[PDB]
């Protein structure tokens, strides 16, 4: 017998992005190459089947940074986390194929679909 | 707020 | 240009509250009289005026334990810590007025609002 | 997925 606030998960979501650029209670730095991000683990965790697996790890729990495989690209890596963060994707023609291969790389499958049908409305 |  | 996926923060959200009820990455207990509620303090802040003041405290940001005013009913507490991870609001006559208080003290207008709203109607 |  609930009654729901339909903008509760956004208004969420908006303040942990704010905690996000503030920096505030980040507790991992991700590094891409030469390129770090500081995120939430749960965050993470709540968006990429990737970072579920490792967080939920016994082990890699506790780090308090992560190396992504040195194919993963630091723009797309940066897209996928924004799209976490606020639900908006900045796909591009220029970015697409690296945005494509990091959500498949972070298991960020609705990114996925997406991606792969964009490009075939190209093909 | 809604009936969900 | 940005893409936006509809249902992003209602399923964050959703991964969200699956970690508190797992007990993962939870770095806060609220005391409320004799009950105990872990949390993430992420999105206790995200929520609430009252945590987003506390957890930006140069201090209490580093507590693991945190506990409430004594005239806090946990009851009430435990009502508004399922909303803020669910959007959910259980509001029945029997808890309304432990619900407003406790919506009051953390600072979470919405609730207040609504609260405010449902009392008016029954007088 | 929608545009904003
Ligand atoms: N507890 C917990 C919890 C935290 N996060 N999380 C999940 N995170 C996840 C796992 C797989 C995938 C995605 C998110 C997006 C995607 O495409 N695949 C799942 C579950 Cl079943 N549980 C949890
Ligand atoms: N950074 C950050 C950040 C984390 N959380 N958070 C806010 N949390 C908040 C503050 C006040 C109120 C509510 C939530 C619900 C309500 O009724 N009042 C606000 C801002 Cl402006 N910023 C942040
Ligand atoms: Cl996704
Ligand atoms: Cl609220």
């Amino acid at each position: 017998s609930c009654i729901q606030f339909t903008r509760h998960a956004s208004d969420v979501l908006l303040n942990l992005n704010r905690l996000r650029s503030r920096d505030i209670l980040t507790d991992v730095v991700i590094v891409v190459s030469r390129e770090q991000f500081r995120a939430h683990k749960t965050v993470l965790m709540a968006c990429s089947g990737l970072f579920y697996s490792i967080f939920t790890d016994q082990l890699k729990c506790n780090l308090s940074v992560i190396n992504l495989d040195p194919e993963i690209n630091p723009e797309g890596f940066c897209i996928l986390l924004d799209f976490m963060y606020t639900s908006r994707l900045n796909l591009r023609e220029g970015n697409i194929m690296a945005v494509m291969a990091t959500a498949m790389y972070l298991q960020m499958e609705h990114v996925v679909d997406t991606c792969r049908k964009f490009i075939k409305a190209s093909e | 707020w809604v009936i969900p």
